[PDB]
């Protein structure tokens, strides 16, 4: 029940981007992957204990059941998992964008290297309503160069130099800028740190002359965590979202994607599956992070876990983007979104279509321009949907008794009470031919008079793809009238064309009135 | 920002090429959804063919809303335009 | 699936996609690229806009502000693959009607 | 699930018991005052 | 039309029109991704290569206007049926 | 018996083009709103009239015509003290299942406002009386004090939609044949 | 679906049966065909509200309490006493409050005369 | 394994026109469409 | 509880305080300024959602009265009067400390005993700032008009002239930097054609004269020559009745400073001298160097020569202060014995902390600038040994004197086994007490062919410990108000009476559990206020 529902059709007004927080990661995640082993040695066919292709994270087979949402393979939309790290690492994508908001900050008191009224001038160039992405990234370049010309901070007065990479994949803060004023209140303590370690281990006059303060990914977030929200707008981010903190731009938790995007390809070369590149990279991520969690609990060498945490730094910087290998090179996320027809060109820009064909052509003068000839052995395969009306009820009754063996017939049928479809080969046809409730749809074969797209595969210009009428002829190739061969520049020497058919009642009218 | 009556009616009075590719697109599927026709059909199938026939006598019960780029309406019935 | 021995299904490439809009037709363009090819129906939540499974949001478990639409599946998995690293494609919604 | 507590966790003494009464009537004065 | 001559390069498209979906389809893909969420950007979808990805109606061509049904009725029979409110 | 000016957006399939404008949108709003509850308003029954109608639009995909329209319907909201002589067909041992026969029977109203000698007896009676007894299929008089409109859906009987608060506090309450 | 006003007006119980009778009229011969969900629910509402009257012209019901407007502002209860136990003043005591000490005139028997005029 | 209308226990796959749909024998209703192979 | 544990700075504290004891409507706006810095009214309403323009002006005047913001005006050449609004930090510390001033009136005003204004003198602190501002006529026209209020009005000049009752002005309702800009070009009202040469001296003559003006205008609050009016009739003295005055933190934070500084005595000596040294400090906080020291907030602090001068004057004022340099003579009669003075303060000279060491022979003073930085070192290392093993306390002391320590010399200096130190040491990289510094033996800073050094880093070790507790304030305050969300029906029923016999059971457990909240809040707050000597 006795309850009403009222929903409207809705549109997307435009995307907006964000980096989700370190609390948003466990929000949509529902399983946790603490263990390492993919296959349990119980030796069931899908042996997955905790940290693997989990049957309530998702499903990577047509024989299993997604325990979370429901369904075998088509009903699962995928569900996220999450990891937990012992100590943070960098984000390799934000690795460039984490030093730009680091040059502007103080290295001792965590403040922006500007005066009071000067930064009050800069955001006035933000608060006017006319700001595009050109000038906003333009003036962020200009305010960053102002902060690099300011040696000593305003709160505690500690001098700062420059910070840059150390070329592994870590950054170094080139601190002390002496010209002729070596009388710094820090150098004497720096000499005091120098002097005490000259007696013990004397082999240090050479290597301590260069060694300098690093910023490991454990110090950096605890350098970011105490900065104020009153000046995050001076460095690109805005507040008022929970994810507006700069703390969330390095990895502390990482999510696990669903298994639908990384499916277990069963190549059938063995009774075992060739497991893909993502899972066999994610497996040692939790393995290395487990021995650092357990090793520091037990007590291991800090000279040992330093490279392990650097091994964990480099490994997550390859799971995402495998360009940083510096050596068969493993695939990744960024390793497929770019490139020729990896993504965005063969999956989003140019997809693959249904209801097509690709045969050779042969000329025919004796039919008119706007009519192409279609052979019948492809014409009783490529179908076109057709809603029943009181106008066309008489013809479709005679059409449905033909069946899918003679040319002017149908292949499939869908009653409006029926849910999926019904096939015409199996079951009695004449007993089904009598009812045909007028509100349903059937799929006749292609016939003379319908609307067909047709083009050459190397396309020169917009006049290489046109529409035509069809005509059914009993041979085994595509016959067109000869005078239209000059747009297609065909040569009848073994070149093959492809035809398309629209499958609405609206776009069928679209193709004639513009592309006829 | 609202509908402009016949006083400031300042666009072409002509059914452009992109119009009759859309009305005939959106008339014909109503015929496939059991709408009543207005013109004297023959023994006749293919609801696109009956759609372009009905356009000859301008018996389409529709009206086109042309938007100006400033967010303004403009109305045109399908019989008001010529071709 | 690409390949005649793997039953075919031809690639309407990027160069043909430029030649459609030069006609200015905008209705078979969606029909040949998501209707007959890649139609997939996704429930998305209105506030904190991103998708959830059969009837949920799983980041504010309310099951209330959910709108049914249909998107390309090749765009849906992008909203998982780009969501795998720390970039959140927040969607924002309007209705079509009442201009 | 979080271990390692702060070491200030004990029964209230009368030295601060009356001091804590001065808080509960403080916020009741403000909320039942003007605002 | 924006004050200067500029090419059709990666540097050339970075100043024509900054819409991260249209720039994702060019040569450099992911370098326009990370800085987009870093700056908390907000772009409306009306580009041709954008509605293709989102699977929505293109705003140009035969998708400029919208189709309106005539409701062929006036207020001569739109009166209420109100009577005997309270007496 | 009160009016509620609301707005709504509605479609009609194109096979109702032969039926006129007003009667077609009336039918499509009937089976959308008949015997339906509204969140935090009440239960609308039948569309009273049509206040104003707006020009119809069309989705490019569907092909039907879409119309937003404003109207008020009939919805019964008696009073916060209104006498109602309903009937009953059910009795339970913690309150009384006073439920209106014919229209809606989702009403359980307790007894918390009477004398102190009220309990349950398993002998066809409500309790023992210190006085003609009452049974089903007769006019039993009761009034209304509050209601609770909750519409939660915790996906994972007591329909929580339309629940009312009742009383039998004064004399003559329990049967209308005790008076007149 | 937007709510503009909740309590826009007040309609008498006469039009609850009067407009329904027109809706019973254009409903293909209801109640007599022994030899939609609106077909089912309107059965149960046409034989519920008029029963207390049963077991008429609108001009009588429009002029019941027009002469009995002996109030100051508290007059919203004029609509509700139209079928609430006719010809009884011991039931009107529990309907309206503070009238045991305000109405001690012939009005409390004139309320008995208006309520007994139609029953 | 069980059809929705006739509850058929045997399923036949049509390879004639390479639709590769799976149909019950008795009444002819399709059980699955658009097969999902493992490449 | 992970949604609060991660993505919340001390903004989680400040939004909670206005949610704690105030209306809900101002919680969004006071977060909006500090999340943005500065915004005026004409851009305030667009950022927020749910409040109109004059609805803000209805709401903004509420927290303006309780001194929660500090306003400012700026005009443009072409533009009108624009009211840029800033944020107040110390005005909400009154709301934070609000119970501890009540037990500061009692413990500092000790002349009285068995007085019948005990309930009244606690009410005036609840009156002077909870109503916002306060003037003399506000309490004189109460339900008692005369009613022996001459014993009450003349009692207030005892409570005013002891301090922390400074009349407010534009100085308190504005922050400290935006007034420095107006007086800076007030000392730059000099035409450039008087003596133009050696142009680097031109801001020098601007800054040395504005420095004397800033020292003058900070005394304008403390200028007690005009906060008092001599009465020729019926009264000895009274403050001026047309004075609108509030209470501040300056005597309280210095009062809590010595209240904290007395706690090291009971550790470093027994109970005898801990009673002695209480008297030695109570005469000094009436005029001491300021604990926040507002002269170093924002200015020319970035260059070293001026950064030297911010303490080249402060110690000379501290050493030559007449207001605290006591003769070590008159304190013996304050105990309720001249040999016992120079004997019980002989161990004050010999103790390992720099208090009561440098002075003229015979006369003493309490050194300040070199004292509280070791108090910050005293309690912080003691909290390191609190929540984990005292083996970390051995490690914590080991680094400051063995500078830039390695793991080879750590076994010559400290003496434990190599199974329990690395478990303890790694428990202190996580908590930011030590700083790693790697030195390579090969090219490109290779990890394996490298060794490592440590460092104390006395800055980031204390910044972490400050905000680790600042979140721990409102984490308990968030559990306060969710206890008010529960049981919300009967609490308004218990507030409409001014009685079910089983309902009263569920009213006591919710009252004693919230009683432990304010008890433990005072504990961690004393641990937090040690780090405010910055
Ligand atoms: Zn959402």
């Amino acid at each position: 029940k006795e309850v009403v529902v009222s929903e409207t059709p809705k549109r997307i007004k435009g995307l907006e981007f964000s980096a989700l927080s370190a609390a948003d990661i466990v929000a949509q995640s529902e399983v946790e992957v603490s263990t390492r082993d993919l296959f349990d040695l119980e030796k069931d066919r899908a042996p997955k204990a905790n940290g693997a292709l989990d049957p309530k994270m998702g499903v990577s087979s047509s024989s299993l059941e997604c325990a979370t949402c429901h369904g075998n393979l088509a009903s699962c939309h995928g569900h996220f998992g999450h990891l937990k790290l012992a100590l943070p690492v960098f984000h390799i994508g934000y690795f460039k964008a984490t030093i730009q908001i680091l040059q502007g900050i103080c290295k001792n008191c965590s403040a922006i290297l500007l005066s009071e009224t000067d930064k009050r001038q800069f955001l006035h160039e933000l608060r006017r309503p006319g700001v595009d992405n050109l000038r906003r990234m333009g003036i962020l370049k200009k305010i960053l160069d102002q902060c690099k010309k300011q040696r000593r901070c305003l709160h505690c007065g500690a001098l700062n130099g420059v910070v840059k990479k150390a070329a592994a994949l870590k950054i170094i803060h080139d601190t002390f800028r002496w010209v002729g004023k070596k009388s710094a209140p820090e150098k004497d303590i720096w000499v005091g740190e120098w002097k005490e370690v000259l007696a013990h281990n004397p082999e240090l006059e050479r290597y301590v002359k260069r060694c300098m303060d690093d910023l490991n990914p454990l110090k950096t977030l605890n350098l970011f965590k105490q900065i104020k929200s009153a000046d995050c707008e001076l460095l690109g981010i805005d507040a008022t979202v929970p994810s507006g903190r700069p703390e969330t731009y390095i990895w502390r938790y990482l999510p696990a994607p669903p298994v639908c995007i990384r499916p277990s390809v069963m190549m059938q070369d063995s009774p075992a599956s060739n497991e893909d590149d993502l899972t066999v990279k994610l497996t040692e991520i939790v393995w290395t992070s487990s021995l650092i969690k357990a090793g520091l609990d037990k007590g291991i060498s800090i000279n040992n876990m330093m490279e392990h945490w650097d091994y964990l730094q480099l490994t997550v910087a390859m799971y995402i983007n495998s360009d940083s290998v510096n050596p068969k090179p493993i695939r990744g996320f960024c390793q497929r979104l770019k490139g020729k027809q990896g993504r965005f060109r063969g999956n989003l820009s140019g997809k693959r279509v249904d209801f097509s064909g690709r045969t050779v052509i042969s000329p025919d003068p004796n039919l008119s321009i706007d009519e192409v000839a279609v052979p019948d052995r492809v014409a009783k395969v490529l179908t076109y949907p057709e809603k029943v009306t009181r106008y066309n009820r008489h013809k479709l009754q005679e059409l449905i008794v033909n069946g899918p063996n003679v040319h002017p017939g149908a292949n499939y049928l869908l009653k409006r009470n029926e849910d999926a479809r019904r096939n015409l080969r199996y079951g009695d046809r004449m007993k089904l031919a009598k009812n045909l409730q007028i509100g349903d749809v059937v799929e006749r074969h292609l016939e003379d008079g319908d609307v067909v797209l047709f083009n050459r595969q190397p396309s020169l210009h917009r006049l290489s793809i046109l529409s035509h009428y069809a005509k059914i002829r009993p041979w085994r190739t595509f016959r067109l009238n000869e005078c239209v061969c000059t747009p297609y520049n065909a040569d009848f020497d073994g070149d093959e064309m492809n035809l398309h058919v629209p499958q609405t009642e609206e776009a069928r009218a679209e193709a004639i009135n513009l592309m006829g | 920002e609202k509908a402009i009556p016949k006083d400031q009616r300042a666009t072409t009075p002509y059914m452009t090429k992109y119009e009759r590719a859309r009305i005939l697109g959106t008339r014909a599927l109503q015929i496939s959804m059991n709408a009543p026709v207005f013109v004297d059909l023959e023994g006749e199938t293919d609801p696109l063919r009956i759609a372009m026939k009905e356009l000859a006598e301008k018996k389409i019960p529709l009206v086109i809303r042309r938007y100006l780029p400033d967010g303004s309406f403009e109305d045109w019935s399908v019989e008001e335009l010529i071709v | 699936t690409e390949g005649r021995s793997r039953d075919g299904g031809l690639r309407l490439g990027e160069m043909e996609r430029d030649c459609v809009i030069a006609y200015g037709a905008s209705q078979l363009l969606l029909e040949r690229l998501m209707i007959s090819s890649d139609a997939f129906e996704v429930d998305v939540c209105d506030k904190c806009g991103l998708m959830g499974y059969s009837g949920w949001c799983t980041t504010c478990k309310s099951a209330e502000n959910i709108i049914k639409m249909t998107i390309p599946y090749a765009a849906k998995l992008l909203f998982q693959e780009l969501l795998s690293m720390n970039i959140a494609p927040r969607l924002r919604l309007e209705d079509i009607f009442q201009q | 699930f979080p271990s390692i507590p702060l070491p200030i966790n004990g029964p209230i003494t009368n030295k601060e018991r009356s001091l804590a009464v001065k808080y509960i009537n403080f916020g009741k004065t403000v909320k039942d005052g003007p605002f | 039309y924006k004050g200067e001559v500029l090419g059709i390069t990666r540097f050339g498209l970075s100043k024509m029109r900054d819409s991260v979906l249209q720039l994702a389809s060019f040569e450099k893909t992911t370098d326009h991704l990370f800085d987009a969420a870093f700056y908390m950007k907000k772009d409306a979808v009306e580009g041709v290569s954008e509605c293709i990805i989102l699977g929505q109606t293109m705003s140009i061509g035969t998708g400029s206007f919208k189709v309106v049904k005539g409701t062929n009725i006036s207020e001569k029979d739109l009166v209420p049926k109100r009577c005997l409110f309270e007496s | 018996f009160i009016l509620s000016k609301i707005a709504d957006l509605v479609r009609i399939p194109p096979d109702q083009f032969h039926r006129d404008t007003i009667s077609a949108i009336t039918h499509q709003l009937n089976n959308k709103f008949a015997n339906k509850i509204i969140p935090n308003v009440g239960l609308c029954i039948t569309i009273y009239d049509l206040l104003t109608v707006e020009e119809g639009q069309l989705k490019p995909g569907d092909g039907s015509s879409y119309i937003n329209v404003t109207f008020r319907a009939v919805v019964f909201k008696p009073f916060l003290g209104e006498i109602v002589t309903g009937w009953i067909s059910k009795c339970t041992a913690e309150g009384i299942k006073v439920s209106l026969l014919g229209i809606f029977d989702d009403i359980f109203i307790p007894q918390n406002m009477l004398f102190e000698g009220c309990y349950y007896t398993p002998e066809e009676s409500a309790w023992i009386w210190p006085k003609l007894y009452f049974d089903v299929n007769e006019k039993i008089r009761f009034r209304i004090e509050r209601e609770v409109f909750v519409d939660v859906k915790p996906k994972s009987e007591k329909p929580p939609a339309y629940a009312l608060l009742g009383s039998c506090q004064t004399d003559g309450m329990g049967l209308v044949s005790w008076w007149e | 679906m937007k709510v503009l006003e909740e309590r826009n007006a007040f309609l008498s119980d006469y039009e609850v049966l009067k407009f329904l009778t027109d809706l019973e009229k254009k409903h293909l011969w209801d109640q007599k065909s022994l030899a939609p969900e609106l077909q089912g629910i309107t059965r149960n509402v046409v034989n519920y509200l008029s029963i207390n009257k049963n077991f008429m012209s609108d001009e009588s019901f429009a002029e019941l309490m027009t002469k009995l407007n002996s109030f100051k502002l508290f007059k919203a209860e004029k609509l509700q006493i139209v079928n609430q136990l006719p010809a009884n003043m011991v039931h009107l005591y529990s309907i309206v409050e503070e009238c045991d000490a305000r109405f001690d005139e012939k009005t409390i028997e004139e309320m008995l005369e208006i309520i007994s005029g139609y029953a | 394994p069980v059809c929705k209308n006739c509850h058929g226990t045997e399923f036949e796959r049509d390879l004639s026109n390479a639709n590769n749909d799976l149909v019950c024998k008795a009444c002819g209703v399709v059980s699955e469409d658009n097969p999902i192979v493992s490449e | 509880s992970l949604e609060q544990r991660t993505l919340n700075p001390d903004l989680f504290l400040y939004k909670e305080l206005v949610k704690a004891h105030l209306g809900e409507r101002a919680a969004s706006v006071i977060g909006m300024l500090v999340a943005l810095g500065r915004l005026s009214v004409r851009e305030l309403v667009e950022k927020i959602d749910g409040m109109d323009v004059d609805s803000v002006k209805t709401t903004l005047v509420s927290l303006t009265q309780l001194r929660c913001v500090k306003y400012l005006q700026e005009t443009a050449i072409s533009g009108k009067k624009t009211t840029y609004y800033y944020y107040n930090e110390e005005g909400i510390h009154i709301l934070l400390y609000s119970g501890l001033i009540i037990d500061e009136i009692i413990t500092q005003m000790r002349v009285n005993d068995e007085e019948e204004h005990k309930q009244l003198v606690a009410e005036i602190v609840q009156n002077v700032i909870s109503l916002g501002s306060l003037t003399v006529e506000d309490y004189l026209s109460s339900v008692t008009s005369d009613s022996m209020k001459y014993t009450i009005s003349s009692l207030f000049v005892q409570l005013c002239e002891m301090g922390y009752l400074i009349q407010i002005s534009k100085l308190h309702y504005t922050p400290i930097e935006d007034l420095w800009q107006f007086l800076y070009e007030k000392h730059y009202k000099n035409i450039p054609r008087n003596s133009p040469l050696s142009d680097l001296k031109k801001r020098s003559q601007a800054k040395m004269n504005a420095k004397t003006d800033f020292a003058k205008i900070i005394n304008k609050p403390n200028e007690l020559s005009q906060i008092l009016t001599v009465d020729p009739k019926t009264s000895l003295r009274i403050v001026k009745p047309t004075v609108s005055l509030t209470i501040n933190l300056d005597r309280f934070m210095k009062g809590r400073r010595s209240k904290q500084l007395i706690n090291l005595a009971k550790t470093r000596v027994g109970s005898v001298t801990a009673q002695v040294y209480k008297i030695a400090l109570r005469l000094t906080e009436q005029k001491s160097p300021k604990i926040r020291d507002p002269l170093t907030q924002t200015g020319l602090l970035q260059d070293l020569e001026e950064a030297k001068s911010f303490q080249d004057e402060a110690e000379l004022v501290e050493e030559k202060t007449p207001g605290l340099t006591f003769n070590a003579i008159d304190l013996a009669r304050h105990l309720p014995s001249a040999s016992l003075i120079n004997s019980h303060l002989k161990i004050l000279a010999s103790s390992n902390f720099p208090f009561l060491n440098e002075t003229k022979p015979g006369v003493y003073y309490v050194p300040y600038s070199k004292l509280m930085p070791v108090l910050k070192s005293s309690v912080y290392e003691y909290v390191i040994a609190s929540t984990l093993g005292p083996s970390a306390m051995r490690l914590s002391r080991c680094i400051r004197d063995n500078k830039l320590v390695s793991e080879k010399i750590i076994n010559s200096t400290a003496l434990m086994k190599e199974k329990d130190i690395r478990s303890t040491l790694a428990s202190l990289i996580r908590y930011n007490s030590v700083e790693i510094q790697e030195v390579p033996r090969t090219a490109d800073r290779s990890a394996s062919r490298a060794v490592f050094l440590f460092r104390c880093k006395e800055t980031h070790s204390y910044n972490f410990m400050r905000q680790n507790l600042e979140w721990n304030m409102a984490n308990l305050l968030f559990k306060k108000e969710k206890l008010k969300q529960e049981n919300s029906t009967l609490l308004k029923k218990a507030n409409r009476d001014d009685l079910l016999p089983s309902e009263l059971n569920q009213l006591k457990m919710v009252n004693e559990r919230e009683l432990n909240v304010f008890a433990r809040l005072s504990r961690l707050l004393s641990l937090w206020e040690v780090f405010q000597m910055a």
